[PDB]
Parts: C-alpha cells; sequence; structure tokens
RNA sequence: UCCCCCGUGCCCAUAGCGGCGUGGAACCACCCGUUCCCAUUCCGAACACGGAAGUGAAACGCGCCAGCGCCGAUGGUACUGGGCGGGCGACCGCCUGGGAGAGUAGGUCGGUGCGGGGG
RNA sequence: UCGCCUCCUAAAAGGUAACGGAGGCGCCCAAAGGUCCCCUCAGGCGGGACGGAAAUCCGCCGGAGAGCGCAAGGGUAGAAGGGGGCCUGACUGCGAGGCCUGCAAGCCGAGCAGGGGCGAAAGCCGGGCCUAGUGAACCGGUGGUCCCGUGUGGAAGGGCCA
RNA sequence: GCUGACUGGGGCCUGUAGAGCACUGAUAGGGCUAGGGGGCCCACCAGCCUACCAAACCCUGUCAAACUCCGAAGGGUCCCA
RNA sequence: GCCCGGAUAGCUCAGUCGGUAGAGCAGGGGAUUGAAAAUCCCCGUGUCCUUGGUUCGAUUCCGAGUCCGGGCACCA
C-alpha cells in the first residue's frame, strides 16, 4: 500500500518531536529519509568460474528491487581480476520500497542477529547519513536455511536531509534504531 | 703516438620539421579551399566560413577576408568575413 | 593480416584487415560495389 | 548538469529555442550573429487551454503562422535538454522539418 | 658533496653570465653576509672549503646560512682525448653565481669573529667579495 | 521611458569562492502523482507524462561584505631596435628610440544586447 | 650511426648544423569505425561485514592534475573521455581551392552525382583527438574487363581496372 | 610596366631577452607534522620523547635548454602611401 | 607458394583391410629383501585432434577446418 507503519510513525510522531526538539521553521528544514542504498561486495563470483547470479535473485525477496550488476573499475593483480566482467551487487530504495525494507529490518532482521547490544552510534560523523554492515543474509524472513549456500552480509547506507548527525541521530533512533549507548 | 679511444652516442635524432602555423593573417584576402591554419590541436577554433579537417587544420569556407578573435575562456576562433 | 572483398557471388573487391585470433572469422559486411549498386562482400 | 548544449551543435542558420516550464510551455526564432529575437510563442502566457502537450501543438501552429507571415519558412529546431519527445512542437506550418 | 637529490637530466649547456643577481641579493638571515662581486661558476669543493674554515674559526659557535646551491652539473671529457664522440662525462657540480649574490651569512657572533670568519672564506672562493651588515635590506612596509 | 521576473546572446574572473538578508502575487523551482507517452545495467533519483494541496528549506533571482581569489597604475629598474666605447678574458660602460616581470598605491563581491510576462 | 615520429638546442614567423641533450616507430582496433542518445574525471576527508594502503557501497570537497591503445608534445569535459542503439561512409565516380615543395613524394579539402547509414529534424559519415606504424620503378602472381589478337575465325600472349 | 629593396601608418602572427614559481622538477632556514628509524618500554598495545630519516601544509629564501602565472625590444605577413 | 608425412592414456607409440582400443614406460598399492635397482602380482587414465558424410553402426573410408613434422622450389 501508499502507507505503511513508520512512513505514518514519521509524520504522525516523529516529525513533530524534531520540530519541538531542534526548533525548525520550514516543514523542509525537518530531516527525512532520502534513501537506503544497500550493497554486497563479493571478492568470489569472479573465480571458480563463478556465475554466482544466486545472490540478486535471492536479495530480490528481500529488497523487493531486482538488484543491479556492478563492476571493477582498475585491474588489482595483488587483489584479483582485471577491470569489466568483475563483481558486487548493489540496489537502491526510495519511497514505499525504502519504507518496507526498514520497517522489517528494525522490527524484524536486527532481532536475530547473533550477538548484538545495539547498532554502533559512529557511523554518521557529521557528514550526515549513516553506515553500517551486516555477515548473515538469513538474518530477515523472506530467507530460510534450506535456500542459503554461502553466508554473504552487505553494507547498509542510509541518507538523508540531516546536514549535521545530531540532527540526523535523533531521526533514526525515533524511528526506532536501538542505538548502543 | 698513441691516439686516445672514445665511444659514441645513443642520440642523434630529430624528426623532420613540420611547417606548423598560421598560413594568412587577419585582413589577407582568401579564396574558398585556402587552409589558414596548420595546427596540433585546437590552438584555434573553427568561427564563420572556417572549416577544420581530421588533422585540426582550419580553411576559409568562402571567398573573404580573415577575422581573428579571442574569447577569453572560449578561446580564439579565425573567420571569413565573406565580401560579395 | 590482409584482406579482399567480393559483391557475393561473382566480381568486385574493396580490401581490409582483420585480426584473425581477434575476432575473426567468415568477415561479412554491408559495402557498394560499381557492379550494379550495392551487395553483402565475404573475405578471402 | 544539465550541460547538454547540443545547440552548441548550431551551425547554419535560424534557431527555434524552447523553453519548457512545469507550469508552462516558451518558444522563440532565434537569430545569432545578430543576436536578436524575431518572434516568439507562449503557452497560457499568450492565454490558452489548462492542459499541456495539447497546448504544445498549439502554441506551435500559433508561433508559426506569426512568422511564415515575416518571411521564414525555414529554421532548426533546438530545445537543448529537449530530451525530443512529449511536448512535441509537431506543428505543420515551418520548413525546418519534422 | 653537495649535488641535488634527483635531476630531471644528467647533463646540462653551459649558458652564459647576464650581470645582477636576479634576487637573493640582500641578506634575509643572519646579520653578517659575504657578497658576490664578479660572475662565476661556484663548485661544491669551494662552497664546503669556505663554509667549514667559517666553522673552524669560531669553532661550533654560531650559526651559518649557504645561499648558493650547486644544481648544475659540470662535464669534462676523459684525459687525453680528442673532440667529438657526444658530451663529457659528469665530474662535479656548480653554483651559478653573479655580482651582488648573497653567497653566505652568519649569527650569533662578534663582529670581530664575523669579519674574520668570513673574510677568510672569501680566500677560498675563486672570486672577490665583499662583507655586508644590515641595511635597507628590509623590503617591507 | 522606470521597476521585477522568465527566457537568450555578447563582454571574458572587476563576472569568482566564502560568508551574511531577502523574494513566492506573478514568474521559476522544489512540489502532488506514476493512469497514459517515456524511462531506470536496481531505483519516477535522472529522463518523461498527468497535476496543482504545500514551500521558498533546497536550487535559482536580488542585495550587503574584501578574509581568500581576480584585476592593477604611477614611478624606477631589467631587457633591448639602431648608433658607439673599456677589458686579456668572464663581461662591463655611454648615446638615441622601445620598455617589462615582480612589487607599491589602488580597484573589484560584474556590465550589456534582443524578445517575452507582470506595476 | 644510416629511414620515420616527439622534445630541446633554434636567437618570440618559417627554416636552421655537430660522432650536441633525450626518447619513440616498422605495430594496433571488426569495435579502439559511422551516426543518434545518454553520462563526467584524478585525487582528498569522513562513513561502511567479509574488506590492503585504491576491490564494491554512501556523503561532502575537488575544473581538470584523470582519461584519450603505444614516445613525446599540442589539444581536449561547452569532449577528443565513459556507456548504450541502430549501423558499415575502413563508400564508388569526381574535386573548386590551398599547405608543403629542387624533382617525386607528403598533407588538407568545400562542393556535385551514384547508392547508403544514423537522426523527428538541422545535419553528420570518403576510418581512428592530432603529428610515427613506411618502400619509387623494373620483374612477376592473382580476380576481374568496353580493349589488342601478326592473311580470316579462334586461341597463345599482351593492355585496362583491382 | 611601377609592381622592387628600404621607409611611414594600420591590422593580424609569435613565446626568446628579462622576469616569475601558478604547473614540472631542483633547492636553503625555520614551524607544523602522515609514515619509518630509534630511546622510554610492554606485549594488556598502547604510550611518551627525540639538537635523527621524512611526505603534504604554513613563513621566509632561492635554481632550470628539454619549467612558465608573465613577457619586451625585435621578427614575419597583408593592406594603403 | 606446391606436394608429402602425422594427431590415439601423463609420456613414446601399435591396429578391424568399416564390427577389440592396446603395448611399453612413468605413475600407485602388494610379495622379495641388509638394501636401491632388476625382479614377480593387482588397479586409474580414451572427444582415437575437427565438424560433415558413405554405411546397419565406426576408432581405420571419403569431403574437411586445425596444429606440429619434414620436402622441393621462388623472391621483383
Amino acid at each position: 500500500p501508499l502507507d505503511v507503519a513508520l512512513k505514518r510513525k514519521y509524520y504522525e510522531e516523529v516529525r513533530p518531536e524534531l520540530i519541538r526538539r531542534f526548533g525548525y521553521q520550514n516543514v523542509w528544514e525537518v530531516p527525512r529519509l532520502e534513501k537506503v542504498v544497500i550493497n554486497q561486495g563479493l571478492g568470489e563470483a569472479k573465480e571458480d568460474a563463478r556465475i554466482l547470479e544466486k545472490a540478486a535473485q535471492e536479495l530480490a525477496l528481500i529488497t523487493g528491487q531486482k538488484p543491479a550488476v556492478t563492476r571493477a573499475k582498475k585491474s588489482i593483480s595483488n587483489f584479483k581480476l582485471r577491470k569489466g566482467m568483475p563483481i558486487g551487487l548493489r540496489v537502491t530504495l526510495r519511497r514505499d520500497r525504502m519504507w518496507i525494507f526498514l520497517e522489517k529490518l528494525l522490527n524484524v532482521a536486527l532481532p536475530r542477529i547473533r550477538d548484538f547490544r545495539g547498532l554502533n552510534p559512529n557511523s554518521f560523523d557529521g557528514r550526515g547519513n549513516y553506515n553500517l554492515g551486516l555477515r548473515e543474509q538469513l538474518i530477515f524472513p523472506e530467507i530460510t536455511y534450506d535456500m542459503v549456500d554461502a553466508l554473504r552480509g552487505m553494507d547498509i547506507a542510509v541518507v538523508t536531509t540531516a546536514e549535521t548527525d545530531e540532527e540526523a541521530r535523533a531521526l533514526l533512533e525515533l524511528l526506532g534504531f536501538p542505538f548502543r549507548k | 703516438a698513441h691516439k686516445k679511444g672514445l665511444g659514441s652516442t645513443r642520440n642523434g635524432r630529430d624528426s623532420q620539421a613540420k611547417r606548423l602555423g598560421v598560413k594568412r593573417y587577419e585582413g589577407q584576402v582568401v579564396r574558398a579551399g585556402n587552409i589558414l591554419v596548420r595546427q596540433r590541436g585546437t590552438r584555434f577554433k573553427p568561427g564563420k566560413n572556417v572549416g577544420m579537417g581530421r588533422d585540426f587544420t582550419l580553411f576559409a569556407l568562402v571567398d573573404g577576408v580573415v577575422e581573428f578573435q579571442d574569447r577569453g575562456r572560449l578561446g580564439r576562433y579565425v573567420h571569413v568575413r565573406p565580401l560579395a | 593480416l590482409l584482406l579482399e572483398c567480393t559483391e557475393c557471388k561473382r566480381r568486385n573487391y574493396a580490401t581490409e584487415k582483420n585480426k584473425r585470433n581477434t575476432p575473426n572469422k567468415l568477415e561479412l559486411r554491408k559495402y557498394c560495389p560499381w557492379c550494379r549498386k550495392h551487395t553483402v562482400h565475404r573475405e578471402v | 548538469k544539465f550541460r547538454v548544449r547540443n545547440r552548441i551543435k548550431r551551425t547554419g542558420r535560424l534557431r527555434l529555442s524552447v523553453f519548457r516550464s512545469l507550469k508552462h510551455i516558451y518558444a522563440q526564432i532565434i537569430d545569432d550573429e545578430k543576436g536578436v529575437t524575431l518572434v516568439s510563442a507562449s503557452s497560457l502566457a499568450l492565454k490558452l487551454k489548462g492542459n499541456k502537450t495539447e497546448v504544445a501543438r498549439q502554441v506551435g501552429r500559433a508561433l508559426a503562422e506569426k512568422a511564415l507571415a515575416l518571411g521564414i519558412k525555414q529554421v532548426a529546431f533546438d530545445r537543448g535538454p529537449y530530451k525530443y519527445h512529449g511536448r512535441v512542437k509537431a506543428l505543420a506550418e515551418g520548413a525546418r522539418e519534422g | 658533496m653537495l649535488m641535488p637529490r634527483r635531476m630531471k637530466y644528467r647533463k646540462q649547456q653551459r649558458g652564459r653570465l647576464k650581470g645582477a643577481t636576479k634576487g637573493g641579493d640582500y641578506v634575509a638571515f643572519g646579520d653578517y653576509g659575504l657578497v658576490a662581486l664578479e660572475p662565476a661558476w661556484i663548485t661544491a669543493q669551494q662552497i664546503e672549503a669556505a663554509r667549514v674554515a667559517m666553522v673552524r674559526h669560531f669553532r661550533r659557535g654560531g650559526k651559518i646560512f649557504i645561499r648558493i646551491f650547486p644544481d648544475k652539473p659540470y662535464t669534462k671529457k676523459p684525459l687525453e682525448v680528442r673532440m667529438g664522440k657526444g658530451k663529457g662525462n659528469v665530474e662535479g657540480y656548480v653554483a651559478v653565481v653573479k655580482p651582488g649574490r648573497v653567497m653566505f651569512e652568519v649569527a650569533g657572533v662578534t663582529e670581530e669573529q664575523a669579519m674574520e670568519a668570513l673574510r677568510i672564506a672569501g680566500h677560498k672562493l675563486p672570486i672577490k667579495t665583499k662583507i655586508v651588515r644590515r641595511d635597507a635590506y628590509d623590503e617591507a612596509q
């Protein structure tokens, strides 16, 4: 649907809180998610003749978008492969789809991380926006222990209107991000 | 009579000179065809009634008279203002 | 490798250059013959 | 940015520049060299319908008929950042072709 | 001995010595200079020699500022050989010096010690020298 | 003829960076959508279409500021067309025409053409 | 050492010698070509699971120091750079007019015709960002072909185009 | 058959002399300071210091045929005398 | 440029005169021994270089692309 929980939560709960905390004059000054770009590194797939198109069609279930097939820009003998035919797997989420993804991630996925004490509170640093990376991709509901074969982690960058990480920290913590105080 | 022995250099070359440069100047009457500049880049950019060949060579597209032009950051243009 | 080209099924020639190992095989291309205007041309 | 400046590919007389606003669409037949604008037609800025692409045809027709009068038969079609599509001035008229 | 650490080119043309100094012509560091009165190439071995004498004099004492630096290579064909067969081998390095160049400079010393030290050095140099102070050499506002 | 905005050229940084204020009636944007045209190596982000609730926050326009950037005399030198001198040489000097570069004073937070919409 | 290309020497047009300084060439690309449509670099500072000090991802700052097969120089993002779509103009018949120039070579070329390619169109396309990757004639070989064919018809063998 | 050299006025073209350090390198003294050496000193990996080697950055000083942000005098050329 | 000869297991190589894929050696285990060899036993390795085709099938027959091996010429 064109409406989801978090989306509602943002408007009818967080929006105001922030206007009250930091005293914004204009609706637009009030920070808002921009996007959540998620990406997998994949140092293999190159070699062992590995098609490994297993990861995108899989990823597509969790993110809800067919991911995009990213490739190496230099040649590195040291670290293998030569520009081009190379490997990496990246998807960009905005609007509803962005929301549905975070909804599930926060409300479900981070729960069944192996350890967990909260998300690292040093991954904005002024440079608004927040990064974190994961190890197991089966922590999401859609992924099952049957489906897996290799445990491919991922990086999650989440980008915002906030120009300082003060006001960005608030936004995420209030949207339901558990931070490791 | 004891002759000292010597070496060699690995140096003695240059290319054929290639006669680059402007071939007609401001206010020289020219016929269509006349090449106006032999150059190795866009040292001059082609203006009014000025074509440029695969080798960067500028040339009159009409029978006219040549004007030059510096446009600072836009560079230098050679034009042919036509007489008629 | 040096190379010639024939208005497939007769005369004419155009002459080029392929790189055998590099993308090469059966070189075919739509070129023009003065031999009544204009067809597909093969190597040889 | 939108550099685009395919208009920089102006080599041979009579530019029909087009500016498309979210709201409207405007267009002028410009003479370079002289640095001079001759004829000029607009969206509701020429007082016309509350639509869009269907308005574009009309502001086209409109531009042309005006210019025809003044001699102008033929030009070149611009809009710089155009993506030549949609809001198309496929008017009768002009001999700029297409 | 005293040479660059790299050069773009290994050998270079001899050239000439138009008058003047261009710059390096006013004091700037220490409180007494040794100035050039004639153009010359000064060789690293000379610079060094002078410098050492300076110190030796006011042994381990004040401070010294060597204001010319031998960047120019000095070629010389092998001994006994005839002409041609390319340029010669590089033997040393020179500093191009032209009248009014302040080649040395000293600080933290008595005028007596200084006067003298410099004189001494002027001897090791293959050109005529003069001693200087700190006049209207203060290009300020 | 005088404002303000929208296009579009010319001058080529005295037009710039950075700061600071302003402007939404009109323009313009951002915006509301993603049915339709058209789009994405994945994304309506971009491109594109249908819109008009909301904002001038962003971007754009207008003002102020010299910290940075840019420009920059006058004077005096360097160098030198041509004429002539000294030295054994490196090189130096006088005449008469030309005359920098650095630097000092100083200046600059642009100017202007055509066409449109609004007082 | 011997031909060719880049730079300097070369004294601000061109040209300029030496067994002067210092490097490259004798290839390469069926896409590294034509057109249309998109896109913008290297670095630097943050921030991010495997992950180096540059693997891929995000954000600022960054007019060009990236890149343009290869030497150098020139040029160049208002593309010559990168990506995609259809393509074969890496055309055939010609060439006003010029550069260069002892000769012979070398180089640029608008425009017209044929029949095409891309574009809505304006237009652009006679290979490649440019300057090396080359070898006169003679003598032969191929494939064509209005030609010649030693009394005639054909052959043999020549010429013509490639 | 007045078009020549040379001269006067106008207009283009230029990268030397000189100068400069904005690029490419070289470079003196000082400050700050990524790494690395080495003393303090321990494997809990940190941590403090260095009249040592040493990027960038700052201040002050320089050098260059194959450096140039800059640039004369002159030189080449066309027009009209 | 033109005519020959060849390709079969990791290596060197036998052959239906179109119906079987094999030596030898290296290689791995087992018997012998004061030993290392030579011995003696057992077990793995097959696009028979390549697509086509003749024929009831093909590994040997024919067309063929391919790579090495020679051989004889030629070079303005």
